[PDB]
């Protein structure tokens, strides 16, 4: 008997397969395209995630030999704000997909900060004036198509994020539900309670009528033919979750397409005054939690830029040997603004730089700029994390793609002074998608079933070089200050 | 609304009016590529609404990717250009619409690019429309008519080739 | 019969042959090492210029077939501020060179402006105070080693430029000129009194005993054995002749290692205040002229730094190919202050900065960003050189090795809006040495014998994105301004 | 009113939608996985094919706007030999699909030859023992399967080739038909008798059961819902057809992927004596003909080998200027057998090799000599087209996607020493399918309707290298001769 987890990521799509044990099992990933029409700007097609996801499942299934009849639940886990709308009827797209990073949306958010909702924003979404988020890619679609917002209020017009357009595309049409955790991103949705906001659909012009369904991060959401879905929950969080986050000033970093840091902030809503991001998670049954999470952009994609653009490497993993061929950046900076700056800057306006360079630089002292600079922000969202919190961390459990890099790890550790704990198992996102469904079908009863596959596998601690933090990272910060405010408006 | 639908009246080389509006000396506009003509002659002309077109039955050769101006080439080997007012580029592709495409023929008056003569009435720095003869090497003569001229129907210029 | 001229750069090492007819006959190049010891600094060896450029000779001449008994004059041309000390006795340098890039002695231009002589070194030098020259780099030298004002004095140092070391090491010690264009280059000479001048020489503590003989760019300095040497000017200059620059307002740009654009002022040294040099070039006998000059440091360059560095291209030649398949940077710009910024910035501190990326931009972008800094500065000191001398340019002349770029070249163009004359044989910087050469032998009596080997090979005019040129050119405004004052103090 | 086609190739599958008067309206293209799961193994992924194949329909017709209502038919043209089977319940792949060039059935073919059926086999079937073609590799799979002979002589699975698969994929599972030019590539029907081969079923151990109906090339095999189906035709048939082989003598070659050299012998089985394929084809109406066909395993996959294994170019277009930087291959042969060698040569042991090799031969003489690589075995195909069919050539029409390249061409031409005419419309695999979707619609009536939309683009004509032609050929020859008989058995 096993679950059967769905991680659909803004780079690709996964599917894995655990035990009642909560072993690894089966993985198929496969890379879906990413779009630029114009600069700032990022789109994904509905039907590539669609069906890169789909295809993910069965293959998976089929690669380990099992059947319908062997499958205990669907978790499911998606990448966050991505925007989506679709006639009903159909089961087709208005539209593309905006994801999280498209700078689009920018001037909306100008009329929202011009007309005085960043205060109202705030305390009720928890969300921040920006982009990011799902409100503004839904109504610029709706502002970008002749019948739309009536169209939509005769409800012919879905809106959706990944988990409630992955769920819908199974449940054949029948279920239109969004978890909690998604919701929360949507700038449209009330952390307190816990409710669709009246003023922001009013304001934004969107119609209750399109969204979908709202629940628990732990239930039966329906049925589907490979059997029920008991899970979901926005990604950064169901890793929160495999991470057993759960209790308060808990806390994770993960680095993929992007970079979240997110804090258990048990039951309390904690403000932020520092950059950062007031957001659901979850508690010890799937039970609605707050947290505080700091959201960085750009991480293993420029990476990904390094080697599918500038052509520097064949490989993502390549980079540690060439970045380790350095010993420094030689004076290099690298501010991967690529589609703004997240916290605690945000500011779409921003847009990549590299600094410092001098005839001697080569493509070597230029990677592991890139590498750097994810140390760099996150400790930028660190300081913030901590700040707001009053707490002080001591380790930093991580998890994510890239932290497949020892020099980067490690990297990241001098650059705090912090040990950093690499867990044994990196595909911890799917995980918690997993147990959310497990637990919510009595696959497991209890967390505690679990507190051992949870092994770390590896301690970074701060090395002499920890003592030249300072300097370095003041670099950086003049750098980033330089990068900010590129485009116009 | 639009009788876009409905039949108009229809009437050496002759160049036709791409745009509507008054017609202007080259030398009046406010840039010097223009007004110099370094980038070749023509005349310009203030705009009076709506939407540019194909002067010359040629084929377009290209199209601003801002969509504010675009070339052609005309069956009879002259070279067409068209700037919609000055330093256009930076309004960023708002106040045009792209009817046609880079790569096909056309008779005179064929819709080429439709624009907001208001949005872009105060944001631009100017309106004027130069429309010059790029290609001024392969032309033997070239005139100017004056006054006002209406779109696919007055001509601007005249020119022997 | 014929000249031979010596063009010793920047990058690398030549040698021209001649007739009378002044045909380029055989050519011998070889490229020098390049040391970055640190980095704003950059450093050539003595011996190695030495040795590649002697080697060049001999190469030369045997290519052709041809003897000491065939050969008028030996003409020289060297690239310019870049500083030598060497030990009388030996021949046997104290010291590297310091280039004309090297910041180094960027805080001693620091004293020179803090005490006052600005308005000094302006009026006498018509230089400006900055690490560009000389000078300073003297100090620097002297500054950095034991036994050496003290050695000097009593003389047993020696000090020049490249021309006065290229010349002294053929007449085997015997000689020790500069000639009037380099030695303007030095920041302690005089130009109206066409004499060191007291004062740097003081407040620098130099030693009138080092500096060597300063004579006519034209006269036969002496004899060597491959045979007179009659000709020496500082490289930019010797291209401002070959050009038959000559005559007032006629102007010319040089696009090689930097970007140099000058404009004869006859007999007029006009004051610049536009950020431009004040500096000494050639009337038709080899005499003095005045002239305006706009030094930019980073143009091919670049091409090289793509090439050996970042690993981009195989070939400089490449650059064209790639650059075109793309139709725009994609909002990317690249400043190539490697080397800090000249004219008309001057901003030793700045260093070379990318920007406007986003996840789309690629190599091409990145390339094509690097062949148009080159217009770009270009046109900066254009708008520079017409102010400061009230002359509008109908059309710029050109030549360089990155001439040969139909892109660049038109690129260059269209960003003016302006016709650009491309040359028919590029390698005038030589041609100028050996009419200075040949004239000053009788090997050609007139300037006039050769206003026909002047063809002109190609027009470039301003196609229609001429009208765009305004918003481009203002992208690039804001770039510079970002990449300004990265280093510190 | 409009047909679609549908082109699903080797490399990728694609969606092509025409007007009446036949002109391309919009395309859509999506590359697919190449695994190699051994050495000289090919397969695809039923489920890939179909993904892509299907996704690009959709994208085509959203492209344009345009829906069921104004679509006349849909032409279907596939990738030959490329063997599947499928459970017929499911809708399931037994297995992977052997692909063409997949050399696993090697063995098999090579009982065969040891029985005595080459005659059998070369005079019913026309063509000749190897991997290849379809029989093979379907006993190849019915032998590596536990419940395979058995559960397909109850007739629960299903065998095909792309146009089959392709066809019961969109048929809902009721259509199981094959055309008269994919049958002919199996290995199992007979093309005189023009049905399936007792014997072949029989020593190669199939059950007739699995066998799909086979039907005209232009037909309504049915409906679908995007409607009917009215066309199919193996690829390379499919491009004779475009080309309007259509009568005696006619011929073209198809330079993708491979390389397919075809001639139309009218209603004649002509008899290669030469290492060539006697196969069908069609007559005007689309009904069948005879025909001479040379195949190249390797042309156009070459350069995606340099492009995507060696990673020496970003873009197979690149290779031109690559390849143009150089005059000669200096010696160079790149023999690219990487799949055996085809016509004439046969010879699924041969691998690829390189040759000529010296310390002065780089990158570029490499490219080039792949491109080159091409004409030679075009070369090798078509002498021995001209001996078989006693015919001389005066032109070459050609047409492929490699076709794009003007050096490659001429080069063809030079080689050749005959004229090269490459048609204005690249894409011609997919106008044939259309016209036999139209034809057997009336969307068109008459092929005559159409002896227009074939311009004449360019001609290549035999420039002075074309005397240098039989040195260079030899080249190959010994080259070739060296890569034979490489594996082992
Ligand atoms: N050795 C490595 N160093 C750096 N980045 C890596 C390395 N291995 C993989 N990656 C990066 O990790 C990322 C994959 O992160 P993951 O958590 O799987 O994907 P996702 O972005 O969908 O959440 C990519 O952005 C990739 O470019
Ligand atoms: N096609 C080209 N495009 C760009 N740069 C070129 C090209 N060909 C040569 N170069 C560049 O031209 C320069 C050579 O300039 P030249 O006037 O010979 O040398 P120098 O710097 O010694 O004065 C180099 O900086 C090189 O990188
Ligand atoms: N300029 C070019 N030179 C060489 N090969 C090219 C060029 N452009 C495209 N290609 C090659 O053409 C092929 C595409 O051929 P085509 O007829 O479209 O595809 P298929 O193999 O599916 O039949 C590829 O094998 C590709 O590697
Ligand atoms: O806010 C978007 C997050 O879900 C990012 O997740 P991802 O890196 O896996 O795409
Ligand atoms: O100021 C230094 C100049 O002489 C530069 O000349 P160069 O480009 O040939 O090295
Ligand atoms: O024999 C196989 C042929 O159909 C090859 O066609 P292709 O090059 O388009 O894949
Ligand atoms: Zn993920
Ligand atoms: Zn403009
Ligand atoms: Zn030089
Ligand atoms: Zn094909």
């Amino acid at each position: 008997k096993y679950i059967v987890a769905l991680d659909q990521g803004t780079t690709s799509s996964r599917a894995v397969v655990m035990d009642h044990d909560a072993n690894i099992i089966s993985v198929s990933q496969r890379e879906f395209e990413q779009i630029y029409p114009k600069p700032g700007w990022v789109e994904h097609d509905p039907m590539e995630i669609w069906a890169t996801q789909s295809s993910t499942l069965v293959e998976v299934l089929a690669k380990a030999d099992i059947s319908s009849d062997q499958i205990a639940a669907i978790g499911i886990t998606n990448q966050r704000e991505t925007t989506i709308v679709w006639e009903k009827e159909t089961g087709k797209p208005i539209y593309n997909a905006i994801v999280w990073q498209c700078r689009r949306t920018a001037e909306i958010c100008e009329h929202l900060k011009r007309d005085g909702l960043e205060d109202y924003i705030r305390s009720n979404t928890g969300l921040v004036i920006d982009p990011y988020f799902s409100g503004t890619k839904v109504k610029w679609i709706l502002d970008h198509v002749e019948g739309s917002r009536e169209r939509a209020r005769r409800g012919e017009l879905l809106f959706g994020t990944v988990d409630t357009w992955l769920i819908w595309k199974m449940t054949q049409g029948r279920v239109h539900v969004t978890d909690y955790t998604n919701a929360s991103r949507t700038m449209l949705f009330n952390i307190h309670t816990l409710d669709w906001d009246d003023k922001m659909l009013e304001v934004l012009d969107i119609p209750r009528e399109m969204l979908p369904e709202v629940r628990r991060s732990s239930e039966v959401y329906g049925q589907t033919n490979i059997i029920p879905i008991s899970g979901i929950a926005g990604d950064q969080q169901a890793a929160l979750f495999g991470q057993l986050c759960v209790k308060e000033g808990m806390a994770k970093n993960t680095y993929g397409t992007g970079c979240f840091m997110l804090m258990n902030t048990g039951e309390k809503a904690v403000k932020s005054e520092n950059g950062l991001l007031t957001t659901i998670a979850c508690g010890p049954t799937g039970e609605v939690n707050y947290a505080l999470e700091g959201a960085v952009f750009m991480a293993g994609a420029s990476i990904q830029w390094l080697r599918d653009e500038m052509k520097l490497i064949n490989d993502a993993y390549d980079s540690e040997y060439f970045a380790t061929k350095v010993q420094n950046t030689n004076g290099v900076y690298v501010v991967p603004a690529f589609t703004g700056l997240g916290a605690p800057y945000w500011d779409p306006y921003a847009r990549g730089a590299i600094f410092g360079l001098t005839r001697g630089v080569n493509a070597n002292h230029i990677i592991r700029a890139t590498l750097e600079s994810i140390a760099y922000q996150t400790r930028d969202v660190l300081e913030a994390m901590q700040a707001d919190s009053g707490i002080r961390l001591h380790a930093l459990r991580v998890d994510g793609g890239a932290v497949a890099n020892n020099f980067l790890m490690q990297f990241q550790s001098d650059i705090l002074g912090t040990r950093v704990e690499r867990p044994e198992v990196r595909e911890v996102t799917a995980l918690g998608a997993a147990y959310l469904a497990g637990l919510a079908v009595g696959f497991w009863q209890n967390l505690d079933e679990l507190q051992e596959k949870a092994v770390i596998e590896r301690e970074f601690r701060p090395g002499i070089e920890t003592t030249e933090r300072n300097y370095r990272y003041a670099g950086w910060k003049k750098a980033v200050k330089r990068a900010m405010a590129w485009e116009e408006h | 609304g639009l009788f876009d639908k409905l039949k108009s009246l229809v009437s050496t080389i002759e160049i036709i009016a791409p745009l509507s509006g008054e017609i202007v000396n080259i030398e009046d506009v406010p840039d010097v590529v223009f007004a110099e003509k370094i980038v070749g002659d023509g005349i310009a002309i203030k705009p009076t609404g709506n939407k540019m077109v194909a002067p010359v039955d040629g084929t377009i050769g290209k199209i601003f990717e801002t969509n504010h101006a675009f070339s052609i080439e005309s069956d009879s080997g002259v070279e067409l250009f068209v700037h919609f007012g000055i330093d256009t580029v930076e309004l960023k592709g708002e106040g045009f619409k792209r009817i046609a495409e880079e790569g096909q023929r056309v008779k005179v008056g064929d819709t080429v690019i439709e624009f907001d003569l208001p949005l872009l009435e105060e944001k631009a720095k100017s309106t004027l429309t130069p429309v010059v003869i790029s290609n001024m090497d392969e032309i033997k003569e070239l005139i100017k008519l004056s006054g006002s001229v209406t779109v696919g129907e007055t001509p601007v210029i005249r020119i022997k080739k």
